[PDB]
């Protein structure tokens, strides 16, 4: 039941990918939930490389007295964020999403529905960005039976002509094997494997093809817990680049992680990108 | 020594007597003047040497100056409008034929707001949200 949606699917992977290493960016995200409904985070992204300083502080009200959800987010550039989230309010598995930006020191506006259906193994989704360039559609609706799962995702847009956007995932999902294939207009063609020997060792491969200028890419990563406050991350690419980081409980909420990317070669060329990681929990 | 400078200038449309009524050039802006014929031309006579401007100066359709080098001898080369460089850019023959783009534009634009369009509000959002609950509520 409740099969996967198509940004979920795969997710896995890209996780595995994405999270455990932060280098060439500094990590200080604080998280704190109240008694009644209240969720407050403050996160700070500090670069060393580009000498930047990004933060959002992000507002969460859930209410489940009606299913309404409240969220509200503020940025460095001057951008106020609101969004209203309504599930199961008249009828089984619908979820709408309404997402606003609006700037109070220039003026800008922007706005984005989104829509979702959960069914027994029937997921629909569309979603409507208006802005002033033009509006555009996008659904996504994805089928599966028992572990066979495919889904179609398409984008239209009414500005400039009938472009469509073509999307076609194919993937086999079950308790620890999980494949997925991606296909982009018969031109972009991924292909991501997931596993997970024991409770401690989970392994993730990755390839990318393309029909255009035929470049392939593959990429493997190892995820190994030591303990259950100690973990350790790996990744290998296709050419050189490899990527090691390691994460550990300090205190009992504090956590520390570390990520470190090598690019060396034997010509007298080489480079470290470095990065710290550091959360509360409250 | 004296010289003469003649020129044809072409509207696309309408008609060249329509086009004739209040029309006048002018070589450097009050000096010399030059008065169009019945469809169109401009002949000027009593000039002395030196470089000047034509300018065909009209309420309706506008013209580009165009650069004009006279010499003692008696060559006449054509150029250009360049203020910032002072060099040959383009020689185009001698007999002027300037074509009027068409009507300057006189007056600004002001754009009101879609229907479809000001629904991206972020008050107007939030309100369908109600809107909607409380119409499926009859339904």
């Amino acid at each position: 039941a409740v099969p996967p949606t198509y940004a979920d699917l795969g997710k896995s992977a890209r996780d595995v990918f994405t999270k455990g290493y932060g280098f060439g960016l500094i990590k200080l995200d604080l998280k704190t939930k109240s008694e009644n409904g209240l969720e407050f985070t403050s996160s700070g992204s500090a670069n060393t490389e580009t000498t930047k300083v990004t933060g959002s502080l992000e507002t969460k009200y859930r209410w489940t007295e009606y299913g309404l959800t409240f969220t509200e987010k503020w940025n460095t550039d001057n951008t106020l964020g609101t969004e209203i989230t309504v599930e199961d309010q008249l009828a089984r598995g619908l979820k709408l999403t309404f997402d606003s930006s609006f700037s109070p020191n220039t003026g800008k506006k922007n706005a984005k529905i989104k829509t979702g259906y959960k069914r027994e193994h029937i997921n629909l989704g569309c979603d409507m960005d208006f802005d002033i360039a033009g509006p555009s559609i996008r659904g996504a609706l994805v089928l599966g039976y028992e572990g066979w799962l495919a889904g179609y995702q398409m984008n239209f847009e009414t500005a400039k002509s009938r472009v469509t956007q073509s999307n076609f995932a194919v993937g086999y999902k079950t308790d620890e094997f999980q494949l997925h294939t991606n296909v982009n207009d018969g031109t972009e063609f991924g292909g991501s494997i997931y596993q997970k020997v024991n409770k401690k060792l989970e392994t993730a491969v990755n390839l990318a093809w393309t029909a255009g200028n035929s470049n392939t890419r593959f990429g493997i990563a190892a995820k190994y817990q030591i303990d259950p406050d100690a973990c350790f991350s790996a990744k290998v690419n296709n050419s050189s680049l490899i990527g090691l980081g390691y994460t550990q409980t300090l205190k009992p909420g504090i956590k520390l992680t570390l990520s470190a990317l090598l690019d060396g070669k034997n010509v007298n060329a080489g480079g470290h990108k470095l990065g710290l990681g550091l959360e509360f929990q409250a | 020594d004296r010289f003469k400078i003649e020129g044809r200038a072409v509207v696309p449309g309408v008609k060249p007597q329509d086009w004739i009524s209040a029309a006048r050039v002018l070589v450097d802006g009050e000096e010399h003047v030059g008065f169009l014929k019945t469809d169109g031309s401009f002949v000027v006579h009593d000039i002395p040497s030196g470089s000047y401007v034509v300018e065909v100066v009209s309420p309706a359709y506008r013209f580009d100056p165009v650069r004009v080098d006279i010499t003692s001898k008696g060559k006449m080369r054509a150029r250009y409008v360049n203020y910032i460089k002072t060099s040959e850019v383009v020689r185009l023959p001698y007999p002027l034929q300037m074509k009027s783009s068409g009507p300057p534009s006189y007056f600004i634009k002001r754009e009101s707001w879609g229907w479809t369009d000001f629904l991206m509000n972020p008050m107007v959002m939030m309100m369908v949200l109600p809107l909607l609950i409380f119409v499926l509520l009859p339904k």
